[PDB]
This record gives C-alpha cells, sequence and structure tokens, in this order.
C-alpha cells in the first residue's frame, strides 16, 4: 500500500515497473504506515 | 540577457570550399517548465524535481 503526492489515491502496486500512480501522472509515492504496536520509554 | 546574448553573436557564410548556406536567429521565446509525462503534460515544481 502506497500514497500518491498531491493526488489522494492508493497506489498498493508491488511491481518494479509500475512507479507510477494508476489514474494520475505523477510518480512520487508515499509508504503508509499500519496499524503496529510500538513501545516508547517515556 | 538572452536577446542580446543571441544578438550579438553574427552568423557568417559557411563554404565547404554556387551553393552557400547562411542562417540566422530571430526572436527568443522561452517557456515556463512542464514535466513530459507519458500520459499528458503536468505542472512542474520545484520539489518535483527535488525529489525525481
Ligand atoms: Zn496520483
Amino acid at each position: 500500500t502506497y500514497v500518491c503526492g498531491d493526488c489522494g489515491q492508493e497506489n498498493t502496486l508491488k511491481s518494479g515497473d509500475v512507479i507510477q500512480c494508476r489514474e494520475c501522472g505523477y510518480r512520487i509515492l508515499y509508504k503508509k504506515r499500519t496499524r503496529r504496536v510500538v513501545q516508547y520509554e517515556a | 540577457g538572452l536577446q542580446n546574448v543571441f544578438q550579438s553573436f553574427g552568423e557568417m557564410l559557411v563554404e565547404p570550399s554556387w551553393r552557400y548556406a547562411t542562417v540566422k536567429f530571430g526572436e527568443v521565446t522561452v517557456e515556463k517548465p512542464t514535466f513530459f509525462s507519458d500520459d499528458k503534460e503536468l505542472e512542474f515544481l520545484p520539489w518535483h524535481a527535488r525529489l525525481q
């Protein structure tokens, strides 16, 4: 699951050649943060 | 600046040694930056260039 840039759409592309956002034209993707438990010491 | 630079340079006749070839330069125009994408033209921004 990847998030595009100025356009809001989930890419979810894992192919090597798939770097361009679908239904878009920009090639900038941000990795989305999943629901994982992380422990921190205050 | 660019207009003066292109106007200063004068192209003379080109002869290999009748036919001759001469070139000239007109008004110089500069367009805004644009990203040449495979699908269609897109707006180009400095952070787009920085990330790409
Ligand atoms: Zn997009």
